[PDB]
């Protein structure tokens, strides 16, 4: 008549992968000196936090779990930035040719106007400051995305299924080089 | 932006960087670039008597 | 194959590609060869060297047991030399028929997987995804025209009515129903288009010497892909983005 | 010096360095052509003026490219005569009247005369967040000076449990305490030496005397420990001959077969397909300055 | 800042990939007089996938002679080399460790 | 012609300027700057201590041993605004050890 | 004065352009034993516009310390490296020019 | 010794409140979990049970790391951003960073 | 059976084109730490006509 | 120990086998054989007459 | 096989008898090319290479 | 205590697959052939010997 404790995930800050999953000790109510009335009250708020976690694990977006620790570029949150506009011709700059003409008339020049930052004619120029890189990021999740996906899973019956749906990802020594392939398994 | 640690050696890191880029045999008097060497026939001296 | 099969068997096949089936390209390669490379192809017309097909047949069924997950890939190391040492000893006609019947069940097991799934409808994509594999996938001076060119090339493979997209030995050809100069070499068109991705039309003393280095091979490829693109495609004010809106409007206007 | 320690007969016919000159700094010599060139480049007299150019060796601002803005760039210079100046004999330069002093300095930079509208495109590309400049220290090491007591042989180091991810490797020599300063203080009062500092210069010379070495993770699981080496528990470096039984002696020297491999495999990518003299050899390489040697002595004592 | 290995370029994308396309076209043009491309770190990673096993075996491998013969003119050495299952030997690393007076 | 018999041979070697290195690789080769054991899941996602004892020859005076650990010292630096600059110092694995 | 420049190949087209396309395919085949491609001059032209400014600008800058400090052990100096607009400096070109006795 | 490294394995860390730390002599601190401490030869004031802390100086430094890499607070919050610096001995001090003389 | 010039690779096919094409893609992968490489001969043949 | 006071330094340099070259370009680099200023003097084809 | 390169002080180039080279305040001494200086006349520290 | 190679070309770079192999090879004890003197005298007459 006791529900199970949910398995909490381990985020590795370098490489962004998940380093296994242990159960959530450190958030356990010590019921070991409660009578039959307080035990029903304690195991009700344990069945309340599992009911919240079963709602949250319904939306785990099931092709991130298929390529677990093997995420490619289109499955990752990228830093924002515009597309590629080509750089304009520096001959078409406002003071490039006229410095070659006014000086060759006999002048010596010194002085200039401050830039747009104060230190497609003009939208092509100002698109250089908010430009995306060439190849997007591969193989790593930010903790914004590791917390949005992958909630604390609940594992209602411990290890009483087929060995094909054995939860091999919960071990911290899990590399993505093995025979059976990952899927949505709680 | 210069945060300086004690576990780092910026002196020896420059000495291995210079042996990677350029040759160490030459003397470049601007950076006082002169290799500390010894005599190969003194440290590991070979007693052959005399002609 | 594992592979136990060599590639580029031209020293055995150049002489019955000239006599049988009359290849003009095999004649042009044969006259170019030196006298020592030439005499090692005239005997293979006369006598053909017989090759033992036993170790290629035994290794064909060890790879199937790996494919069915029956045994680990580290075990076809020791188990192959333990099965070859048995057929060298007990070699007979009853054994050489046992290898062929087991080998006949390998091809019949995968030909049923072709007709039932109907992957012959996707026979264009299999030759094409094999072509976009050994490519560098990162070009200098480009990379937004280069990624978008592959996506519009994968769109033409799926949306055009009849494209065969076969391949010869080294390269991959592509044949559409416009008679005459149907074929386009996709391999030598990507060596001509190696530098012409991020070229911008600024530095021209004379117009030309940018569009003239486009050979007659890769120009026909830019003609076949022109109707299946848009303006929400190749990045603007470049050289390839203004070809593809020039060749599009010489096809959309010539109707 | 005493007369009979060397003469034209000592170890005659033998290419053999003296047994007591081994742990003596060979760079404290007057054939040290660098120190002779660095001393004659200033002058010959005692009182000299100098006019020098020193670099910036900190790796983040070594070759940083700056964008427009007013910047603030301060730095502290040393005045310790033992540290700044190098002596051939390596005596105390603080004891005698050796003194350095600075009358004026100034910083020199070189502004590239780029076009004002070409710079206006290159500034915008470097103000971007995805074009941040990356730099790395070339050494990439963590200095740790564990102390060997005088006359001792075994030193245990202990690291508590850490990440050990993307760890690269180990490197070790010995350094004399008298020849190695303390840089973390503003001045070292126990630093009485002014020759070549092997902690700051390259100039290592105690790279021998390293009889054994053993790496062990959790007071268990020795590394590599998969029966990789000849003696699979520890990295045996020297084995003195008349104690060796079965091989274990490369190069006609004391260096062992298992440990000569992991130096050629680390430095020159060899070991599995046969050894040879490598093509590109650096100045601090292995096979450039590895010098074996041998001699014979008569038995002593009886007659 | 995280994932802390692709941000500081311990691993991940090479120097021609995580930059702006406008800047890569700049550092290739203005290269022979104003070098910029040495100011960007380029990673260089090991495979760590199917190149070295967990299974315990020796790197260097001593063998002793089976039976030897001594003549006035020559000395016979006779060895039995064993290359186990799933092992691999290049004989360029083979040499005799001969020893005597 | 009258050399003394029963003489014994003595070997040694002198190594200068080298700083003995032990690579943290599986086959001790240079397959990459980031080595293969550095991105191994056994060492990255777990914590291990280190006991590493040496054995040197006895000398007549105190001696440091200059132990170096190969780490990956890296910076980034952004300059988003005129008169604006910022860095981020971070090294793997010995972040403040 | 051009087109007398272009005929004598001070400027104009490169060596694999003004030659006929059959001759270039000859001197690339017969190259390992009979070299011809060093008998044809190849121009090398600076861009002349868009790289270097024309306006009066200092090329190499000296800057003296703002506020030094001198005591027994060290010697502080503090500089204001004032990189204005339209200017770029690599700190590899930076060095301290120390004069003393 | 002058360095303590305390490691804690993974835990839920929910509604953590803060830290507090001193030093205590081993002779002045009993083990209460036994019914009688045999190694407790002291009878003065116990700072582990009374208030009476007096070695709250001698700390000099404090560094906190999460999962061995992520610092706290690493958002460049402090002047010395990678570790809480407690004492700073003067004559080892340049840029201020000393309070109340 | 195969002729003497072709079997011992005095003349004929180059090492790119008599190997297995999965051995070529294997040897080009390693090339640094475990080089097979030079365990296969490559015929280098004079043109012998028209020169 | 008996060194003379009031010493004055003298510096010089020896250059052999070298012509002092001063290139005719903007930043004194080598961005081309036909330089920057080699094309800019030809503006309007006037003349110059230097000493 | 030259040996008299070390004996030049000054190189003053003037275009139309009015315009110096390189002009534009490029050098630390912009009007000419000051090749060698005696060190007693150097109090401002414009000497390379010691 | 020396290390001698194998210089026959079918073993010198052979990449050996698994299997048990027997590798027997003879060594010389001739002093004039093994050793090398400066003057080029007769060492098998002048007491030279190797074992």
């Amino acid at each position: 008549d006791a529900p199970v404790t949910p398995y909490i995930w381990q985020y590795q800050p370098q490489t962004g992968k998940a380093a296994g999953a242990r159960q959530n000790y450190g958030a356990v109510i010590n019921w070991l000196s409660a009578d039959n009335n307080m035990f029903h009250r304690v195991q009700t708020v344990n069945r309340a936090r599992n009911l919240i976690d079963e709602i949250r694990e319904e939306t785990v977006r099931p092709d991130l779990a298929a390529s677990f620790n093997d995420w490619t570029y289109d499955q990752l949150t990228q830093p924002p930035g515009t597309a590629y506009l080509p750089a304009p011709d520096p001959l078409t700059g406002p003071t490039t040719i006229r410095d070659k003409v006014l000086s060759a008339e006999g002048e010596q020049l010194a002085g200039s106007r401050p830039s747009v930052l104060h230190g497609a004619p003009s939208s092509k120029v100002l698109s250089l400051l908010s430009e995306a890189p060439r190849i997007p990021r591969t193989e790593g999740m930010t903790p914004y995305q590791f917390a949005n996906s992958f909630p604390p899973v609940v594992y209602e019956d411990p290890f009483s299924q087929n060995l094909a749906v054995f939860p091999k990802e919960f071990s911290p020594l899990f590399e993505p080089e093995n025979q059976v392939l990952a899927s949505s398994l709680a | 932006i210069v945060l300086d640690l004690n576990d780092r050696n910026s002196e020896l890191s420059y000495q291995y960087l210079l042996a990677d880029l350029t040759s160490r045999w030459h003397y470049f008097a601007l950076w006082n670039q002169a290799v500390d060497d010894y005599d190969h026939h003194v440290r590991i001296l070979e007693n052959d008597g005399y002609e | 194959d594992p592979g136990l099969k060599p590639s580029s068997l031209w020293t055995h096949k150049i002489i019955d590609s000239i006599i049988a089936n009359r290849s003009l390209s095999a004649v042009q390669n044969f006259r170019k060869q030196p006298l020592a490379n030439k005499l090692t192809a005239l005997e293979d017309a006369i006598v053909q060297p017989r090759k033992d097909t036993t170790p290629e047949t035994v290794a064909a069924i060890l790879q199937e047991l790996v494919a069915m997950g029956a045994l680990q890939p580290n075990e076809v190391g020791p188990m192959f030399s333990d099965l070859m040492i048995r057929v060298h000893k007990y070699n007979s006609t009853n054994v050489q028929n046992n290898l062929s019947v087991l080998l006949g069940d390998i091809r019949a097991a995968q030909s049923e997987a072709i007709r039932s799934t109907n992957v012959g409808e996707l026979s264009n994509q299999v030759v094409l995804n094999d072509f976009l594999s050994r490519e560098p996938a990162v070009v200098p001076q480009g990379q937004h025209n280069y990624e978008a060119f592959k996506q519009t090339l994968r769109l033409m493979v799926n949306e055009a009515p009849n494209v065969t997209l076969f391949k010869s030995g080294p390269d991959t050809l592509m044949q559409v129903n416009i008679r005459g100069v149907n074929t386009v070499n996709l391999n030598s068109a990507f060596k001509n288009l190696k530098n012409f991705w991020g070229v911008q039309l600024d530095t021209e003393i004379v117009p030309g010497s940018i569009s003239s280095k486009l050979s007659s091979n890769t120009r026909v490829l830019l003609l076949f892909l022109a109707p299946f693109t848009n303006d929400s495609t190749f990045t603007p004010d470049t050289f390839i983005s203004q070809i593809m809106r020039l060749y599009r409007e010489t096809v959309a206007a010539s109707i | 010096p005493l007369p009979n320690i060397v003469d034209t007969w000592t170890d005659i016919g033998a290419r053999w360095s003296l047994d007591v000159m081994d742990t003596v700094n060979p760079f404290n010599h007057h054939r040290n052509t660098g120190l002779k060139y660095r001393s004659q480049l200033l002058g010959n007299g005692r009182y000299c003026d100098f006019h020098i150019q020193v670099p910036q060796k900190f790796f983040a601002i070594k070759n940083l490219l700056l964008l427009p803005g007013t910047y603030n760039y301060e730095w502290y210079f040393r005045k310790d005569p033992n540290m700044v100046l190098q002596s051939t004999l390596g005596n105390d330069l603080r004891a005698d009247g050796a003194s350095i002093t600075y009358t004026q300095i100034n910083l020199y930079v070189s502004f590239f005369p780029m076009n004002y509208d070409t710079q206006s495109e290159l500034e915008l590309m470097l103000r971007n967040a995805t074009n941040d400049q990356n730099f790395s220290d070339y050494l990439g090491a963590v200095n740790n000076l564990y102390q060997i007591p005088a006359g001792s042989s075994t030193v245990v180091v202990n690291i508590p449990d850490r990440s050990w991810g993307a760890f690269r490797g180990w490197s070790f020599t010995r350094l004399k305490v008298s020849e190695t300063p303390r840089i973390g203080a503003t001045q070292d009062p126990n630093f009485q030496y002014s020759g070549s500092i092997p902690y700051l210069d390259g100039t290592f010379y105690l790279s021998h005397t390293f009889q054994r070495c053993s790496i062990q993770w959790d007071s268990s699981v020795p590394w590599p420990g998969n029966d990789r080496m000849l003696t699979p528990n520890w990295f045996e470096i020297k084995r003195p001959i008349n104690q060796d039984a079965e091989g274990n002696d490369t190069m006609q020297s004391n260096l062992t077969k298992d440990f000569f491999m992991v130096q050629m495999a680390a430095s020159y990518n060899q070991g599995y397909q046969g050894f040879n003299w490598p093509n590109c050899t650096k100045h601090y390489g292995f096979i450039n300055n590895f010098e074996p040697m041998s001699r014979q002595v008569p038995e002593y004592g009886a007659n | 800042m995280e994932p802390q290995r692709e941000f500081f370029h311990i691993a991940g994308r090479s120097a021609k990939e995580y930059l702006s396309e406008n800047l890569v076209q700049f550092i290739q043009a203005t290269q022979n007089y104003f070098n910029i491309g040495e100011k960007f770190r380029d990673p260089y990673v090991a495979p760590s996938a199917g190149v070295t096993t967990d299974r315990s075996q020796k790197l260097q491998l001593r063998v002793v002679p089976i039976q030897t013969e001594d003549n006035v003119n020559y000395y016979k050495a006779r060895f039995t080399l064993n290359v186990g299952d799933n092992r691999l030997v290049d004989l360029g690393s083979s040499y005799f460790d001969i020893k005597g007076t | 012609r009258n050399a003394v018999p029963n003489q014994v041979t003595e070997r040694k070697f002198l190594v200068d300027r080298y700083l003995w290195q032990i690579p943290f690789s599986s086959n001790f080769l240079n397959m990459g700057t980031l080595t293969d054991l550095g991105q191994n899941v056994m060492y990255a996602n777990s914590s291990h201590s280190l006991n590493m004892q040496f054995t040197v020859d006895p000398m007549t005076e105190p001696t440091y041993l200059m132990l170096l650990f190969g780490v990956f010292d890296q910076v980034v630096i952004n300059q988003p605004t005129r008169s604006g600059i910022s860095v981020a110092y971070l090294r793997l694995p010995f972040a403040s050890g």
